């Protein structure tokens, strides 16, 4: 009985651990792409909307 | 779905108005024609299938502005009706705008509007521009609003008005004409902002970097106030503001009902690619005397209520920390009677840019409308204007030959004055 | 390697010294990792190339190994002396040639 | 077989109820389009206390949704699970709310207040028994708190062995949404205090002190701040839905907390919210959820336990777990504090355990409690109160639409009353 | 299972704590990162008394860093080490150190004071058993002479019991890193008198002169300097965390050596040092060790115990050795220079032996020791103190903070009164 | 995380700015665009993508300056609005800049700065830099310092000012600024570092191995010391030291705070490889009086405090029987009422070589700054010129035409010989 209970135990702490891990992943990933559409404004800004450019 | 009506007054009113319509159909995405190549029914109406109106009237004494809508590219996109002008304006003279004028044409524009109010199954208010110092602007808008209150009542007709700069001026005039609309304005009207070309210029000279602006520069950045206004009832939102929320929230007595307006970002393109802005930035900005679009510093009076709208990347945590810290600020003052003070707003919708604007596109911006007592300041240069032309009578000759009556200037004049100390009274506390 | 009390201590630098051994230790063991400072997330797991710029650090200690710039007369020759220290500069990276 | 009617109102209620059904949904196993596609016998048991079935093996929920402006319920249903509530179950107005009480209570409220009965009537008596409604709304509003309150004046004079339970957020002290807020906190007070049986109050800003102090959200979003509360509605009734050692529903939780008539607010928390980072250092026991749920940053009310003391107490744990674990906790955690408790009431923590837990977690508890720190919250609202109320403010849109001064008065008394008799207990 | 709680105050305590977490993860075979890499069972029969342990096979120390400015933690994080620690266990200010001991009391300690005790709270409540807390600290600075002393008070007020060891730097003599010092100096130990039961007094002179003598050190860094002061610290606790032949934990050491509650103040030795290179030479055993223990030169502080005398001493042995020779020292060493020790108080010199010693070494031994030679020091910053206190603009400093003149007499006083107390029972 | 705020004010101020700044970018490693082909964000704030821009702000009234910055290499780093220039300059009058032209533009920078404080999270400090004798440097940094008194308080405000050169001098009317600014200057900063054109000019040619300098030369030797200052804020190091430790330990008392600046080594690239110039050697070199960078024997006067910060492969050994034995000697003497007198700070980051540069690669040096009763000889000869002049009275028409009372010229000369009479009071021993 207490072979079998304190390994199921670990087998649910390596999975929530094993989670906690894959949303750090995404997390950084999220600040990736911030800063790639902070950069893709700044392209319109440079190339599109220009002081030539007004009406 | 819940719909919105919008007429134009005047010069002012009308080339404002196809400033703002042509934000509208770009945002909607609607071309000149009225085809596409969602939100549409808050503002047009599909005729069969394929074409949209919209639910405005463009009114005017004299034809040269309308004709330039008329033979536009914009011409397919309106109803004939809609387009109304007068056959000779009001000569900038309230008398002939309110009496002679303005009664030849009243009752066909009433039917005009009302006609497309059959069309709004769920309408809930309109917006009427005007320009205080124009004789239609404001004697004609006098006439439309005194009908427009019997006619519908319990709705809200909210109302975006210029009024006379506190130096920039343009007719003699003036000073006349804005009192004797203000008694008319002030029992009708729900609520109506203040704003002012003065100000105006020198925030699209100082923050948009123009040298030299006209009129059309200014049209863009009205409609872009009007636009996020509007945005809640159109596109999604995490905290929506209906019209009626804004006349309650805002106005603390009936007769105290004005507010002024605020917007930022406004920026250049090339300095909007150097700065952050971010959620704090903006609020910040937002409370500087030189982002307000009226040229009355509030440092010289206080605050009541005021509202915030947010557009665009804004997530509701960063707003309340962002607002908290204003209120840290001991350069801003509130009245005692108001310690909530806010009412806060945020839609996902980011701001349109147009083709060839100068506004650079910033995914985040904020517009704000607060109520102070520092419009008490402008109230009293308005009132010594017109207290040294009516001392020699300078000209009351030509308004009480186009059909008024004399008493009704100084009646007109002691209501101003039993505002002045209305505005007196409420900035004390106990 | 070893934590630097006074009796290990590298020859000439005197600092964490580094050494060899025919004994099974927790010392012993190496793991590699990638250049940068928060290079490790992207690449935790993918195969070391030939000729790859890598860093060694020492399990119980976490640390690079470094050449230093100094020599003693090993009656081989004259060979540099190796730490293992504080990451700096680029003496401290390390790129595996099988020939 | 104990059926609960759930009803939603506004703005807030709406967003808080189509989160509400993501969370149920997900726990009895029905996929968004109404089906059966669950893992587990015990599932489908007692999905009778939230569901109907329509023939086919499709599940509708027992949900009201109620507004003025029908803007907020079409944002709903484009959600992915909004195809699951019945579309005659959908009343709206075509006017705006005006973010009034009064408005909404008189002039609105009345032609909405006749049909919305009638679709409660059915989902009342479509059933073989019925214990209680539910009710969600905000206090700060116009639509939420004055059709809310309306509808809860009718239910109780229809209805009244029923357990009203209402969920309520209230406004907050620093930055609030809404100018006129005393007005409509303080009116909507008198009709909670003399109708409704249970009431839970939720502050926003502790809403988002728990998710940058605890979760570490870089930016939390109010779909965020709404899946919090929907722990706490899931978990009170999970004792109806599951089985458990020692079972403890709604009128058992009544019976218990509530030693006066009136004095019934209370506050909530939820444990265990984990840090993002901190799980690899956080080994879950029994005693880990005890610490969580009695810290005073973990309660989802904005007032502080500590600046008063305790009348009654509850908790609920959730999985299989040991019996004694849970029972000494109770003990030790009441005997350590001993100054926040009232010492004419012993034994002030009352326990039950469900079997079933939460998907993903294998153990979690749930806290009400009831303090007289609530004197707190009620002093903030009274004195904003009277300063609008002592030169008459925004007064003058709430008399247009009929509501009388005297109202008000009325209202300031009842919730004055409800302060000294906070105090008076304390003693 | 007699748990020790850590805690590093300012710049001084956080070096001093770093490298000393270093030599116990070594003595318990623990990696950085937190993981068992160890060689023997023996490590982790008690290995709870410093650590705590995350599900996952991870090891946390029991600590709690303090500081003012974050400049310091950061150190520790971009470290070799930072990983180790629990993130919740940095807190840290927004405000400069000051520099000065009236600022860092009243200024910015309050604000990190409540903060600071709720962390000790979560470590303190985690344990079965709770034998003492341990503070680390100089008190020449701002942060902890100020801060320090004001947790030390507040510790005391809620475990009045428990046992309040603290290590302490004292200001060196002729050159000195900080002009303040003896304003710094000397408020601090009216506060340590009254709240510490011991305190162990380390001077940074000796070390230069200790390493620079025996070690034969050319540049001895802060490195290697903190090492010798991390030998006394893990040595002391020694016999709790493994077994010999005659256990002595830190309350036997003060119930011996400790005749009077005010005169507590140590001096700490420690041996075998030898050169680097000297050490194959060197034969060592016990009677070798006691004769650098009782040596004047390896004192870690700056009292010439010749000078004064010894009231009570106590020697702590590791290693697998005999016991009559360990024995018979403390009989030879206590009759052969009588001169240097109280007549009033037989058997003077207390022992102890442990089983397993450090890495490295197949035998150590340690000396506390306490004596009226501690008059040396106070005399020092005293006089310096008066030196300064004749021109009070110095003050101005601490009276914009809020200290009044009279504190300073008050400090002073109990200072002085110390001094005179040891006189007398010299004779 | 922490942070100061750089203010230069004048020809001076704005000179300094590019010799500073030049060090920071390049020892920091960003590249003049803003790029990077850590410490960062002391000096440097982030914008997104991958841009920094300094965190400082350039004052001056006349465009001649700052435009070379605008026209210059560095232009694209720094931001618009901080650069703030005037019309027209002060014309070498304090009354003019300080009531005239410098109330003109004040309340302009007060934004700049407090909005660049907004970014700021853990701001500890101010750094202010100006010239004595210049109109703006006194006129406008005078009134500049009395409002960031009251704007923020309890804030470190640093100051490092070029004192007037003992004969040397460019204007005549050096020493009435020079007064009028002190008096400014003494109750509002909490310190104020002093170096002179005349000594540095003997430093760069004697020690340094220049024939004949320029402006250019002597920014960058205050560059170095300016970057010693901070390196503890920024790396790190065995010793740390914020900015209070370095207000608290040197001041003795309220008004007493001025000190004087040293830095060794300072050797040519060629001769430096001749000496492995240890701590010892280095540390000596300091104490002469040839190395100081004010024309004061400290033998005429006394110590009052000291600090040394060691930037380099130094250790903590040495340091102390090198300061030990500086202390036997008897040609430093030092007031007896302070037998501690040392503060020492170490940093590992070694001194930074600049292309184009006049010193060299050295891998350790020391900076110090102490405070001297042997600064009253400096205060003497400015009392005595003044004397003299004003005696006769020589120019005081400019200055009350500007708005200037002349009641400020006693009172300023009453208030430079109560400070006279607090350095003489406090060599006074017991
Ligand atoms: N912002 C803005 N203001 C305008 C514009 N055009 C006119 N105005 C303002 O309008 C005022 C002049 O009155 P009108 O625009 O002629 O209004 P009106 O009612 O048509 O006057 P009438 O000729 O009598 O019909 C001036 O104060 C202008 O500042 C515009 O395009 N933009
Ligand atoms: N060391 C040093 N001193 C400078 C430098 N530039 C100017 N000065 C000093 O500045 C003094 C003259 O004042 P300005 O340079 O004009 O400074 P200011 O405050 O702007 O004075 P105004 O131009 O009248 O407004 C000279 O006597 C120089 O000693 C410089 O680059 N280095
Ligand atoms: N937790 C939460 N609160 C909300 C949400 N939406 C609105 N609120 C709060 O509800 C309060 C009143 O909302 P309101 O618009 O007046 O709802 P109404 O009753 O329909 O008028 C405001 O103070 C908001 O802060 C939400 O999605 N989640
Ligand atoms: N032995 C030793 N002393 C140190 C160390 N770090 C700092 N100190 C001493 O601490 C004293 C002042 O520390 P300080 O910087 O003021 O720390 P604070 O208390 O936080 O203000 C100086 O005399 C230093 O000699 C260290 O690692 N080892
Ligand atoms: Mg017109
Ligand atoms: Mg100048």
């Amino acid at each position: 009985r207490l072979q079998a209970e304190k390994e199921e135990e670990e087998a649910y702490n390596q999975k929530f651990l094993a989670e906690q891990k894959l949303l750090a992943k995404l997390a950084a990933h999220e600040q990736a792409e911030l800063k790639q559409i902070q950069k893709d404004i700044n392209e319109f800004r440079a190339t599109r909307q220009r002081p030539e450019m007004e009406r | 779905m819940r719909e919105v009506i919008s007429i134009h007054v005047g010069q002012a009113g009308v080339q404002i108005g196809n400033g703002c319509w042509e934000l509208y159909c770009l945002e909607h995405g609607i071309q000149p024609d009225g085809q596409l190549p969602d939100a549409f029914n808050t503002f047009f109406s599909e005729t069969g299938a394929g074409k949209h109106v919209p639910r405005a009237v463009f009114v005017d004494l004299e034809p040269t502005v309308v004709d330039e809508v008329r033979t536009g590219t914009y011409r397919q996109l309106f109803h004939p009706e809609q387009l109304i002008s007068g056959k000779e304006d009001a000569a900038n003279n309230y008398a002939r705008g309110h009496y002679t004028v303005g009664k030849e044409i009243i009752d066909l524009t009433l039917d005009r509007i009302r006609k497309l109010a059959d069309q709004c199954t769920g309408l809930q208010g309109f917006l009427i521009f005007h320009s205080f110092g124009g004789g239609t602007g404001a004697g004609f808008g006098s006439l439309l609003l005194e009908r427009l209150s019997v006619d519908y009542g319990k709705k809200s007709k909210l109302e975006f008005t210029v009024y006379p700069s506190p130096q920039v001026s343009t007719a003699i005039v003036e000073p006349y004409n804005s009192i004797l609309a203000t008694h008319s304005m002030i029992d009708h009207s729900d609520c109506a902002f203040m704003v002012d070309n003065e100000a105006l210029y020198d925030l699209c000279r100082r923050a948009l970097d123009i040298e030299r602006p006209t009129y059309t520069n200014l049209n863009r950045l009205i409609g872009q106030v009007v636009s996020s206004l509007t945005a809640s009832l159109r596109f999604d939102g995490a905290l929506n503001v209906d019209f009626t929320e804004f006349q309650t929230n805002l106005v603390p007595y009936a007769r105290i009902h004005f507010p002024i307006c605020s917007y930022a970002p406004v920026i250049s393109a090339e300095k909007a690619y150097h700065e952050q802005l971010s959620v704090a930035e903006i609020t910040n900005s937002l409370f500087e005397p030189a982002n307000m679009m009226v040229k009355c510093d509030p440092r010289h009076g206080k605050y009541m209520a005021c509202t915030l709208l947010y557009r665009g990347d804004v997530v509701p945590k960063d707003v309340s920390a962002a607002v908290a810290t204003i209120k840290t600020k001991r350069t801003i003052q509130f009245v005692d009677w108001c310690p909530t003070g806010f009412k806060m707003g945020i839609n996902y919708q980011p701001p349109t840019v147009v083709p060839g604007g100068d506004l650079a596109k910033v995914q985040r911006a904020v517009c704000m409308l607060a109520n102070t007592t520092a419009i008490a300041e402008a109230w009293s240069r308005l009132d010594h204007k017109f207290d040294l032309m009516y001392a020699k009578r300078a000209f009351v000759h030509w308004y009480v030959g186009e059909g008024m009556e004399e008493a009704e200037f100084p009646e007109a004049r002691e209501d101003l004055a039993l505002l002045e100390k209305d505005y007196d009274e409420v900035a004390a506390e106990s | 390697s070893h934590h630097l009390d006074w009796s290990h201590f590298s020859r000439v630098s005197r600092k964490q010294l580094v050494y060899s051994t025919e004994k099974e230790t927790p010392q012993a063991i190496w793991r590699v990792e990638s250049v940068g400072r928060d290079t490790m997330m992207e690449m935790e797991g993918e195969p070391v190339h030939i000729g790859e710029p890598v860093l060694l650090k020492n399990v119980t200690t976490n640390l690079p190994l470094i050449v230093q710039d100094a020599t003693f007369l090993n009656d081989y020759g004259s060979e540099h002396e190796l730490i293992c220290g504080k990451l700096a500069d680029k003496k401290g990276v390390w790129t595996f040639t099988d020939h | 077989v104990r059926e609960i009617v759930h009803i939603q109102a506004g703005q807030c209620g709406n967003q808080i109820g189509a989160k509400f059904w993501e969370v149920i949904s997900d726990e009895h196993g029905i996929d968004p389009t109404g089906s059966y596609h669950g893992d587990s016998d015990l599932q489908l048991e007692r999905i009778n206390v939230y569901y109907n079935e329509a023939t086919g093996g499709k599940y509708v929920p027992r949900a009201i949704l109620v507004d003025l402006e029908p803007g907020t319920m079409d944002s709903v249903r484009a959600g992915q699970f909004g195809q699951l509530f019945r579309p005659d179950n959908f009343v709206f107005g075509q006017s705006g709310a005006g973010n009034n009480w009064a408005k909404g209570y008189y002039t609105e409220g009345q032609e909405l207040c006749e049909s919305i009965l009638d679709v409660i009537r059915k989902e009342a008596e479509s059933c073989d028994c019925l214990q209680g409604f539910q009710l969600v709304h905000s206090l700060g509003g116009g639509t939420g708190a004055g059709l809310g309150t309306l509808l809860l004046n009718k239910l109780r004079e229809e209805y009244p062995d029923r357990i009203l339970s209402t969920y309520s957020i209230v406004p907050s002290p620093k930055v609030s949404d809404t100018v006129v807020e005393p007005y409509n906190c303080t009116l909507s007070v008198h009709q909670l205090v003399e109708s409704a049986d249970e009431v839970f109050c939720i502050d926003n800003e502790a809403l988002y002190d728990i998710c940058f102090r605890t979760l570490k959200l870089t930016t939390p979003t109010y779909g965020d701040l709404n899946h919090l509360v929907s722990m706490v509605m899931s978990g009170t009734t999970c004792a109806l839905r599951f089985p458990g050692q020692l079972n403890s529903d709604l009128r058992k939780l009544a019976v218990n907390l509530v030693p006066f008539p009136r004095l019934h607010f209370f506050i909530v928390g939820f444990a265990p919210l984990t840090s993002r980072g901190s799980q690899q250092y956080r080994a879950l026991t029994v005693p880990e959820l005890t610490s969580q749920l009695f810290d005073n940053k973990n309660m989802m009310a904005a007032c502080d336990p500590r600046r008063g003391v305790y009348l009654t107490a509850s908790a609920h744990f959730r999985g299989r777990m040991s019996s004694k674990e849970v029972d000494e906790q109770m003990l030790n955690i009441q005997a350590r504090n001993t100054s926040y408790f009232v010492e004419w009431i012993p034994s002030n923590v009352k326990s039950a355990i469900c079997d079933i837990p939460p998907r993903g977690l294998k153990m979690a508890a749930t806290f009400i409690g009831n303090t007289t720190a609530f004197r707190e919250l009620f002093t903030r609202v009274d004195s904003q109160f009277q300063k609008m109320y002592a030169r008459r403010a925004f007064i003058h849109w709430y008399v247009n639409e009929g509501l009388e001064t005297v109202e008000f008065d009325e209202a300031r008394s009842n919730m004055t009353d409800l302060i000294q008799e906070y105090e008076m207990y304390e003693t």
